[PDB]
């Protein structure tokens, strides 16, 4: 018989993040991969728009710091959430899976946070 | 046999059985109610109701109006004191189902809307959409889950009942999955098994509607009343026999012959009304019977379109408009598309008359009790005497909750003041059910049950149809007699134990043959034409209130014979004339 | 005792390989990988960006591989498949009634795709015209 | 005339003889109208009387039909041979124990369904007062989700279920949702526990196959997503309440 008083799950926290994350990477991730993963390394940009100096200038700005953080972090919380479940879907036993993936997220999050308060 | 103790046992989880279980659970919070059904409750026929459930509600209406309607429609064969009780309780029952969550369609102000059915002058039929039965059965079922008092025996095929010294003591059923028999003891039993349409070749019914309950009561001296009145629905799909709600027409649909001529005008239901305004009582909205007969008549003239699935007439709905066609009547448009492959927006639907409802059923008093103390019947399988010789549209669902509540309350009382019975006798009954079952199992003969089933249906379809003649009724009686003899040479080749449907279908078939014979004899004997019963032989073509204003009681004795007896009809305020 | 012997069909780790609909599902979740990979890459860049032009050029040199260019091209495809599918799914979370009828998802799917296009433009403008 | 014939492969299983399910092949007459349910009948009537299966309405409204046709959950009565001239393999509804032939154990489903209290809760209105007032607008909130015939096709479609038999399931949750969304009910709290469970809405990763198959376009998937959102609100509320 079905448990009459089950334990509340904590998924709403991770789902939450994964949600905002999934939405951020849906609207803003395409363009960014274009700029950083294709335009930049192929010089396909006007003058010195993507030159060390200019990027650095951005990165160091307030808005640039925030954007940088979110652009990195939010996607992580999304995708790691997804790989965590993919494990199950694939029937791959992963010890403390929850700690693993979500921990990896937190660590990276922090790391990212250090970097944007600038190294 | 394992034994279960219950205050009352209900056989059937359809509209009636459920409404019954709940009323009993609310009546006695401490009772232990055994609800039994051979399919999970929601698979009961009730789920397939599409038109609506009657209940007085408009300001310009009156219980009187509903009473009259009911009585006239039943050609005065209604137990008038019962009809009264009925109309007065509908509003309460329909309202209660609303409180339980039944999503009745609404008026823009939030009130429940109503529509016309059964040819009533004042609309008073409540409705889900064209999924009313689905919604009522499901509301009821779900509502029942909150009462622990009700213990369900899902997929338990009730075999026979246990009677001793005129009082019911319980029943023997078979755990379908397990294949094992069980004893349920109860000082009250409510029969809510449904009708017997399935004894007909083409019907609107579900596989399960085999008349088991009626057959059971028959074995114990109880008589089935007015079994000759079988109601045919005018518009059903050829072959499948699947119902096409009266709604189609109430919305504007027309019926035409191979010449696209709206033939209904030539049968006293003219003058033709414009594609725009349908008018109750006229054309495609005329008397049910007249409409079904018109089909026959068109058939004689050779005006029916010939098709493999059979001859038909067309149900044209195009002139409604896609939005109404596709968006308003989803199911149908889906039913039609799926089973006859036809888009009601691009083409006409083939249809013909189909066996649909069983007016008859186990005889009961105004409290749904039978001649056997503690044995009650409610629902289509019964005969409270509400429908007489012709049920009114949307009155059957209403009945389910109105009398199911009563049956429930009354049964509770009857089990509380029952007293004890002879244990050795009751246990001997059970042993008998068991023995009988073994006999059927070991029975050999190499006769295929299925073919008997098929012949039974063709017989009823030819001998007990829309128009009857002594010649063909007799022919059917003789056929059934024969089939009864063949039934004893049937061999159930499947001796398995887990969900053995071969055996269960074979048992169901038996009840059907018995029930069929009460139908036929009843009809052959009613030398008159009333309601659903229409004869063509001289001196039998009209209604005879001088000699037949009475109920037909059909009894089946231990020697296998079907005897008739007649009872009077309780008049109160509406004498016949 | 029971004569019932309930047969339970096992479920392999390759269940999704059968039916396409599942395959497409796995594929949709698959986008997760390239997605983090990219986040990783952004981290590399971020820190290279701080260890001076010297390191940053070393980063840019990495992105020019060009096997990393193919991988990144795959990353862009995946990302778009994500956007495609995400917008379809997202609307199923809202229960909105527009005049007695449950609307969507088309109205919402359109909006999201509009926001994305405008964002893609404003971003490309900001990052390149100045 | 002359009807065409179709070799249909049916997966038989007798727990009193068989150790494991095994195919069987029957030749069945058929035309542009013949349905799988029709075919099953013909088989039981003329080729194999021991073929057991569930059914009733014959019009896709009762829901006992449930079974697999070439790995796709469907209703036997809404499946037509005309669409399987290149082979047809019929098996018991997936993700449920096979009891006998095409009949499975629907117990879990029932219990799950019972577990979410699918019934109007906490409303004191009584019959003599008249019915509740509910606008079409209000009804539109849960209507689609009330058309569920408990057929079981979504459970055969859901991989999560196949992987977690303790998952209450699409239908179960939809039903719960349906009441939580009915303006007449006041027992949402009575239902959340089960929805919040790991075995509740959270067991679902939105594969979406369930809604793909609902023979009654209920869209359980959409109900579950909305469910998560409510669960989520519940989880917050519960957090901002100390002690
Ligand atoms: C066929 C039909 C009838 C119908 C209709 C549409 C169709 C296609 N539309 C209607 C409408 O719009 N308005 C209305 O007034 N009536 C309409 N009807 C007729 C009406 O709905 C039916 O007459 C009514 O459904 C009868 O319901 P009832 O409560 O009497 O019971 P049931 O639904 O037929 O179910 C029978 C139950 O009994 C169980 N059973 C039967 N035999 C056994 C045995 N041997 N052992 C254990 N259980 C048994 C079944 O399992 C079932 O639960
Ligand atoms: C709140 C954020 C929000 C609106 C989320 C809805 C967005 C979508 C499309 C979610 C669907 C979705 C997906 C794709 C999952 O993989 C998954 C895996 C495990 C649990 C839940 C989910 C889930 O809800
Ligand atoms: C300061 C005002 C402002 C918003 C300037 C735009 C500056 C430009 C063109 C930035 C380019 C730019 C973008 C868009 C990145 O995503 C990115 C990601 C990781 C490392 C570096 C970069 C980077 O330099
Ligand atoms: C920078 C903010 C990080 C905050 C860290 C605080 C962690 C505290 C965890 C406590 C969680 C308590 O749950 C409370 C809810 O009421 C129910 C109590 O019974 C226990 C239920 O199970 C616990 C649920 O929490 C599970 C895990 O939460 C992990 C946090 O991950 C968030 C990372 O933030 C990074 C996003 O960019
Ligand atoms: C810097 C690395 C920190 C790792 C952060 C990982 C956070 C991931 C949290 C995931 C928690 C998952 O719960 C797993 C247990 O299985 C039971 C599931 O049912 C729910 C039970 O309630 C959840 C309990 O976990 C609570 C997490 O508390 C957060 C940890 O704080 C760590 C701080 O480390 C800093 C000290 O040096
Ligand atoms: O079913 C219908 O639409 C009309 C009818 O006669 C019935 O209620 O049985
Ligand atoms: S949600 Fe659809 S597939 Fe699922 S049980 Fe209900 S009707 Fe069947
Ligand atoms: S397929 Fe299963 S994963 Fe969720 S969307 Fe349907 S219940
Ligand atoms: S027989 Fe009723 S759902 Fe198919």
């Amino acid at each position: 018989m079905i448990n009459p008083n089950p334990k509340r799950s904590d998924e709403p926290v991770f789902w939450g993040l994964f949600g905002a994350g999934g939405m951020w990477s849906a609207i803003i991730a395409p363009v960014m991969i274009l700029l950083v993963g294709i335009l930049l390394p192929l010089g396909l940009f006007p003058g010195d728009a993507l030159s060390y100096e200019r990027v650095l200038a951005f990165a160091q700005s307030f808005i640039g710091r925030v954007f940088l953080f979110l652009m990195i972090v939010l996607p992580l919380w999304c995708g790691l959430h997804r790989m965590h479940h993919a494990m199950h879907d694939l029937k791959i036993h992963v010890p403390a899976g929850k700690w693993v993936f979500y921990g990896l997220a937190a660590i990276l999050t922090v790391v990212t946070l250090i970097g944007v308060v600038t190294i | 046999m394992q034994t279960f103790q219950a205050d009352l046992a209900i056989v059937g989880a359809g509209g009636a059985g459920l409404r019954a279980a709940i009323a009993a659970a609310q009546a006695n919070p401490n009772a232990k109610i055994a609800l039994i059904s051979k399919v999970y409750p929601m698979r009961s026929h009730t789920v397939a109701a599409e038109g609506g459930s009657a209940a007085v509600a408009q300001d310009h209406d009156s219980f009187e109006y509903h009473f009259h309607d009911t009585v006239a429609g039943g050609d005065w064969l209604c137990e008038q004191d019962v009809v009264d009780y009925f109309v007065h309780h509908c509003p309460t029952e329909m309202t209660q189902l609303e409180l339980w969550g039944c999503p009745w369609s609404r008026r823009p102000d939030g009130s429940v809307n109503v529509r016309r059915f059964g040819g009533m002058k004042i609309e008073r039929t409540w409705f889900a959409a064209d999924k009313t039965g689905f919604h009522m059965l499901h509301t009821l079922f779900q509502t029942s889950l909150q009462f622990p008092q009700i213990q369900r025996f899902d997929e338990h095929f009730v075999l026979d009942i246990l009677v001793d010294d005129g009082h019911v003591r319980g029943l023997v059923a078979m755990n379908m999955m397990e294949g094992t028999l069980v004893q349920i003891r109860a000082n009250a039993v409510v029969m809510a098994t449904g009708g017997a349409g399935r004894v007909y070749r083409y019907n609107t019914n579900g596989g399960i509607v085999t008349g088991d309950g009626m057959g059971m009561a028959l074995s114990h001296g109880v008589p089935l009343r007015d079994m000759e009145f079988v109601q045919y629905h005018p518009t059903g799909l050829p072959g499948s026999g699947i119902l096409m709600t009266e709604g189609c027409r109430g919305e504007g649909g027309i019926l035409v012959n191979k010449n696209g001529y709206r033939y209904l005008q030539d049968y006293g239901m003219g003058p033709e009304t414009p594609l725009g305004e349908p008018k109750n009582k006229y054309m495609e909205l005329g008397p049910r019977d007249k409409v079904s007969q018109a089909f026959w008549h068109e058939w004689r003239k050779g005006n029916t379109i010939s098709t493999p699935r059979g001859d038909v007439v067309y149900l044209d709905l195009r002139h409604l408009g896609e939005k109404k066609l596709h968006e308003r009547l989803p199911f149908i448009c889906e039913l039609a598309k799926a089973y006859v492959g036809v888009d009601p927006v691009k083409e006409p639907i083939p249809v013909r008359p189909t066996a649909h409802y069983t007016m008859g059923g186990i005889e009961t008093d105004q409290n749904c009790e039978t001649r056997i103390k503690g044995l009650f019947a409610v629902g289509e399988c019964s005969s409270v005497g509400l429908h007489g010789a012709n049920r009114l549209g949307s009155n059957s669902l209403a009945e389910l909750v109105v009398f199911g509540r009563l049956a429930g309350e009354q049964a509770t009382e009857r089990a509380a003041t029952a007293g004890n019975g002879n244990e050795a006798a009751i246990e001997a009954q059970a042993a008998g059910v068991e023995q009988r079952l073994k006999d059927l199992v070991n029975q050999d003969g190499g006769e295929n049950w299925a073919k008997i089933r098929d012949e039974m249906g063709l017989a009823m379809e030819e001998g007990c149809g829309i128009y009857r003649t002594p010649e063909l009724m007799q022919k059917t009686i003789d056929k059934l007699a024969e089939l009864q003899e063949r039934f004893k040479r049937v061999r159930i080749t499947d001796t398995s134990s887990v969900f053995n449907t071969d055996l269960l279908y074979t048992i169901e078939l038996g009840h059907g043959l018995n029930v069929a014979e009460c139908m036929a004899h009843s009809a052959m004997a009613r030398k008159e034409s009333r309601g659903a019963h229409q004869r063509l032989d001289e001196g039998c073509t009209e209604r005879d209130d001088v000699n037949f204003l009475k109920h037909t009681l059909a009894f089946r004795d231990a020697d296998g014979t079907t005897r008739l007896e007649y009872s009077d009809v309780k008049i109160t305020t509406l004498p016949p004339a | 005792t029971t004569k019932r012997k309930p047969y339970v069909r096992p479920m392999t780790s390759t269940w999704w390989k059968k039916l396409p609909f599942y395959r497409f599902y796995m594929l949709r979740e698959g986008t997760a990988v390239p997605a983090v990979w990219f986040s990783i890459e952004l981290i590399f860049g971020l820190f290279a960006l701080k260890n001076g032009p010297e390191a940053w050029a070393g980063f840019v040199d990495f992105l020019q591989n060009p096997v990393i260019v193919i991988i990144n091209l795959i990353t862009l495809a995946a990302a778009l498949l994500h956007t495609k599918t995400w917008f379809e799914l997202a609307p199923k979370a809202a229960n909105i009634i527009v005049k007695d009828e449950k609307m969507g998802p088309e109205p919402i799917i359109k909006s999201l795709w509009a926001v994305t296009v405008v964002a893609t433009i404003v971003i490309l403008f900001v990052a390149l015209y100045w | 005339a002359e009807m065409k014939n179709l070799k249909i492969e049916v997966v038989r299983y007798n727990p009193e003889v068989d150790t494991a399910p095994h195919s069987a092949f029957y030749e069945v007459p058929y035309d542009a109208t013949t349905s799988l349910l029709d075919a099953l009948g013909y088989i039981k009537d003329n080729l194999a009387p021991d073929l057991s299966y569930r059914w009733s309405c014959r019009m896709a409204i009762c829901g006992s039909c449930g079974m697999m046709v070439n790995n796709v959950p469907k209703l036997a009565c809404k499946t037509f041979l005309r669409d399987y001239t290149d082979g047809m393999k019929v098996e018991a509804l997936a993700n449920f124990p096979i009891e006998r032939d095409l009949v499975v154990d629907m117990t879990h489903f029932i219990e799950s369904l019972e577990a979410i209290k699918p019934y109007i809760i906490g409303n004191s209105r009584t019959a003599d007062q008249g019915t509740n007032i509910q606008t079409p607008a209000q009804m539109a909130k849960y209507h689609q989700f009330s058309g569920c015939i408990n057929c079981g096709l979504c459970y055969a479609a859901c991989p999560q279920f196949g992987l977690n038999p303790e998952f209450i399931g699409p239908a179960a949750i939809t039903l719960a949702h349906r009441y939580n969304e009915d303006s007449r009910d006041h027992g949402k709290k009575e239902r959340m526990a089960q929805l919040n469970s790991q075995n509740g809405v959270w067991s679902c990763t939105f594969v979406g196959y369930c809604s793909e198959v609902c023979p009654k376009h209920v869209d359980p998937a959409a109900a579950i997503q909305q469910g998560k959102v409510e669960s989520s609100k519940d989880f917050l509320i519960a957090t901002l309440k100390p002690r």
